[PDB]
RNA sequence: GGCUCAGGACAACGGUUGCACCCCCCGUGGCGGUCGCCGGACACCGCUGGCAACCCGGCGCCAAGACGUGCGCGCAAGGGCGGGCCCCGGGCGAGCAGCGUGACGCAGCGACGGCCCGCCCGGGCUUCCGGGGCAUCACCCGGUCGGCGCGGUCGCGGCGCGCCGAGGGCCCGACGCCUGGCGGAGAAUCAGGGUUCGACUCCGGAGAGCGGGCCUGCGAGACGGCCCGCACAUCCAAGGACGGCAGCAGGCGCGGAACUUGCCCAAUGCGCGGCGCGCGGCGGCGCGACGGGGUGCGCGCGAGUCAGGCGGG
């Protein structure tokens, strides 16, 4: 099947290398989850047992605002940025590290307590917050994360600018 | 041969032979016109009809352990077979049939054996399973290997269970004691 | 292979098992459990090949079936059971209680003991770690484990165990000046005193001992079991861990026939 | 466990490291807290069948140390915060492992109590040094050399994919071609230094006619397991089914060149449990080769024959 054995690669001088066995089972690869946004979680049986959870069609996640230390659950609304390609953005495909808009309703009671990050408060006054996925959807069947702040927030807002 | 027709009233109990059903598919109700329901059959060469193939001929398919037509030899063996048949068309030498909505029905074939479960026997002769006397060592069976009923609770079984149950509390008693022991060690250290 | 190994050729058997190159193509392969595969000698090779209690496998088996063999105060029924260093060997029908020690050529000897002696077991503290919910454990050279261990007990020391209740009563500290016996190497079976513990970043630490007649030797720290504190806590064979040299041995081999 | 050496020359293999990048049955020692005795149904078997033989159909009465559900004192995976802003005990050489606290989730173990954890043997990959001939093979490579990001994996890694850069190897012999190439432990020869061979006893690797794919399981890319293509053969009422001796004996062919179509599991070991085992053993063929003793001595023997022990399943 799919394999990640190195024997099919060349050496560090460019020479074709020979073939001295047939494919081993312990070097198998599988196809990837390609987790669509918006509820299935398949089970995969790995080497020696070891249930692996493999997601398709996630809708919600647990999101943490760290500097204020408030966590709520929320509905992922849209994937907006991704460092690899525009294709995974255009398809709303949930992979680790992508940046999404989450529902604002859960975090609207934090709109009371002042002396907080106004760049988070004015965005809560709207109807979404910007966050990053921290989990691996295709390995553990879950998409949780944290809300952006710091230089990183400004970096992604400028990437999202109306250019 | 024309068409052996295994007939079987599933009530009286009877497996009889016999010699507007063309096109019929499994689970269809023909009306004893010139020979009711089809639950099986076997075209020539023996090849059995299979459910869902929606055809009137043959189709090799890959069968997994647990399907019809397949006596496997190891756990996980698969094999390809010619499960053929028809929608009860022409090339059907032999067939299976069942009488519904009843020379005709007059015979009975008794329940060859008897139940053997503690609950079973009681629900059968209208008896509960919640009052402390589940012994029920009456032996009728019409004296006819085949008794020794199951799941019948006793004193021995009861006590043994209690033993394990209690033990699964003493474990924690001494464990949570040792917790305090080690806490005190540290605290005096 | 495609899985674990079950068989064991006679030539591939450990050299110190003292098997003979004829008399078969196969050897008994030890079973997993309280000791390893290299630093052990099976129960069958002790009974059938040493003491002649059985002249064959087919009647060593039944001795182990009617449960005639107490190891560490508990019976055993597996011919391939790995008995090792410091294990207690008592058969009651012939009134014999032993402990396993090493001779001065790296082989397993059974020392006689007394009923006041078979009440404890010496184990080497292999490591200290944390399990469920944050609890400490000590795991040893006989694959015993002890939870909530007294903090003074640290890695590489020695503990004294009761065979029945399974709990620690005494411990001995691996420091400079402790009576200790080796378990591997080419000084296996020799006894001396810890008088150097030289440490090296990243790599093994080396240990230098001397017998009670001046002869000195070296080994890794993995091979220095502690037996007492300037006096052994268990018994040791009348050679006491002093090795002769080849010419002294040759004259003794001359004497035994003379 | 047995067989063989076809493929493969910075492989494999040999010594020497590491996993703070991993996986593991049995066995040993621990540990065990989890937000009133249930349900129907399967095989063997009864009654009726199809088929040339291969192999199966329909109906029915019956159990669990089989499933399914589950009675229970909250804790499986993963995720956010909780470190020091010259530099340097739970455990280390090394900020590693635990725990606490905010969110998710409801997994596993419970109808004869086991999820889980150390050790063990085994595996995977991994650092360094060694690791065939040809120059009438002088330049070679382009996922090739590095970077970022995700994915997949038991896991690290151009292993895969996107984007960025232009690297990487070489007369200390790269790259390419050839081999009637398995590597080592070893063997033949013989003052010393050396030459040549490594089929086969142990260890390691690789295969089961040749490409491939996979299911079941802790563990296999298994062929005395399955599925397809190719090359070959087999029975058949002509519709169909079916094979893999580089396992042991034996046959054909090839070649200068190599034995019985035996008996036994009694030992040795392994499996399960008193048996099974073409492992392994015991006889047969056997001037390949090794070791010992005769064909006389001056008058007693061995070579054969017939009996009894001993030994031997
Ligand atoms: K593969
Ligand atoms: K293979
Ligand atoms: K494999
Ligand atoms: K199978
Ligand atoms: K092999
Ligand atoms: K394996
Ligand atoms: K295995
Ligand atoms: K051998
Ligand atoms: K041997
Ligand atoms: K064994
Ligand atoms: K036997
Ligand atoms: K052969
Ligand atoms: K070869
Ligand atoms: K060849
Ligand atoms: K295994
Ligand atoms: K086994
Ligand atoms: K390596
Ligand atoms: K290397
Ligand atoms: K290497
Ligand atoms: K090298
Ligand atoms: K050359
Ligand atoms: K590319
Ligand atoms: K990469
Ligand atoms: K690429
Ligand atoms: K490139
Ligand atoms: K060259
Ligand atoms: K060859
Ligand atoms: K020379
Ligand atoms: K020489
Ligand atoms: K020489
Ligand atoms: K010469
Ligand atoms: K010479
Ligand atoms: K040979
Ligand atoms: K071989
Ligand atoms: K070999
Ligand atoms: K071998
Ligand atoms: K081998
Ligand atoms: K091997
Ligand atoms: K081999
Ligand atoms: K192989
Ligand atoms: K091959
Ligand atoms: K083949
Ligand atoms: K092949
Ligand atoms: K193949
Ligand atoms: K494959
Ligand atoms: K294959
Ligand atoms: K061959
Ligand atoms: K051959
Ligand atoms: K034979
Ligand atoms: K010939
Ligand atoms: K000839
Ligand atoms: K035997
Ligand atoms: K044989
Ligand atoms: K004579
Ligand atoms: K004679
Ligand atoms: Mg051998
Ligand atoms: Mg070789
Ligand atoms: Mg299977
Ligand atoms: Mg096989
Ligand atoms: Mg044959
Ligand atoms: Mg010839």
């Amino acid at each position: 099947g799919i394999t990640h054995d190195k024997m099919y690669k060349r050496s560090k001088t460019g020479a074709v290398q020979g073939k001295w066995h047939k494919k081993r089972k312990y070097n198998l690869g599988r196809q990837p989850a390609n987790t669509k946004l918006i509820q299935k979680i398949s089970t995969i049986r790995c080497r020696g047992g070891n249930i692996k959870r493999r997601a398709l069609r996630l809708s919600h996640g647990s999101f943490a605002w760290g500097s204020a230390d408030i966590s709520h659950k929320a509905r992922i609304l849209q994937v907006v940025y991704n460092s690899t390609s525009n294709e995974l953005v255009r398809t709303n495909t949930l992979v680790k590290g992508c940046v999404v808009q989450i529902d604002s309703a859960p975090f609207k009671s934090a709109l009371s307590n002042d002396t907080l990050d106004k760049e988070i408060l004015d965005q809560i006054r709207g109807d979404h917050i910007l966050a990053r996925i921290s989990s691996r959807p295709g390995q553990v069947g879950t998409a949780d994360g944290y809300i952006l702040e710091g230089p990183e927030l400004l970096f992604y807002q400028k990437k999202l600018a109306p250019k | 041969s024309f068409c052996k027709v295994n007939i079987s009233n599933p009530v009286t109990g009877a497996n009889k032979s016999l010699m507007t059903i063309h096109g019929l598919r499994m689970a269809s109700e023909f009306d004893g016109a010139a020979l009711f329901r089809i639950t099986g059959g076997n075209d020539a060469q023996g090849f059995p009809m299979y459910q869902g193939v929606l055809k009137s001929q043959r189709a090799r398919l890959l069968l997994r352990q647990g399907a019809k037509c397949y006596l496997h030899r190891r756990n996980g063996e698969r094999k390809r077979k010619s499960i053929r048949g028809c929608i009860v068309g022409p090339d059907l030498h032999a067939l299976s049939v069942v009488l519904v909505d009843a020379g005709l029905t007059d015979v009975v074939v008794p329940k060859r054996l008897v139940p053997k479960r503690a609950s079973k026997i009681r629900r059968l002769f209208g008896l509960p399973t919640t009052k402390v006397d589940p012994k029920d060592q009456m032996l009728v069976c019409e004296l006819i290997l085949k008794p020794k009923v199951q799941r019948v609770v006793t004193d021995e079984k009861y006590a043994r269970k209690q033993r394990v149950i209690a033990e699964k509390k003493e474990i924690m008693r001494k464990s949570l004691q040792q917790l305090e022991e080690y806490k005190a060690l540290l605290s005096r250290m | 292979a495609r899985g674990v190994r079950k068989h064991l050729k006679r030539l591939n058997a450990p050299k110190h098992w003292l098997l003979d190159k004829m008399g078969g193509i196969w050897a008994p392969r030890p079973t997993n459990g309280p000791h390893g595969l290299r630093e052990c000698i099976p129960l069958i090779l002790i009974l059938r090949n040493r003491l002649h209690y059985a002249n064959t496998y087919a009647e060593t088996s039944m001795i182990l079936q009617d449960k005639n063999v107490l190891i560490d105060g508990k019976p055993r029924t597996d011919p391939t059971f790995p008995v090792g260093f410091m294990d207690v060997f008592e058969i009651p029908k012939v009134h014999k209680t032993f402990r396993v020690l090493y001779d001065v050529k790296g082989r397993f000897t059974l020392v006689p003991i007394q009923s006041n002696e078979a009440g404890f077991k010496l184990c080497r503290v292999q490591k200290i770690f944390l399990g469920d919910k944050g609890m400490p454990y000590l795991s040893t050279h006989d694959a015993r484990t002890i939870r909530f261990p007294h903090p003074d007990i640290k890695t590489n020391d020695t503990i004294k165990i009761n065979l029945k209740t399974g709990k620690i009563d005494e411990w001995y500290k691996f420091d400079i000046g402790k009576i200790v016996m080796v378990t591997g190497g080419r000084n296996c079976g020799r006894i001396g005193t810890i008088q150097a513990i030289d440490k090296h970043m990243g790599s093994y630490t080396m240990i230098r001992m001397k017998d009670t007649e001046g002869t000195e030797f070296l080994t890794r720290l993995c091979n220095v079991f502690v037996i007492g504190n300037d006096s052994p806590a268990v018994a040791i064979p009348t050679t006491k861990g002093i090795r002769p040299d080849i010419i002294k041995n040759r004259e003794l081999r001359l004497r035994s026939i003379a």
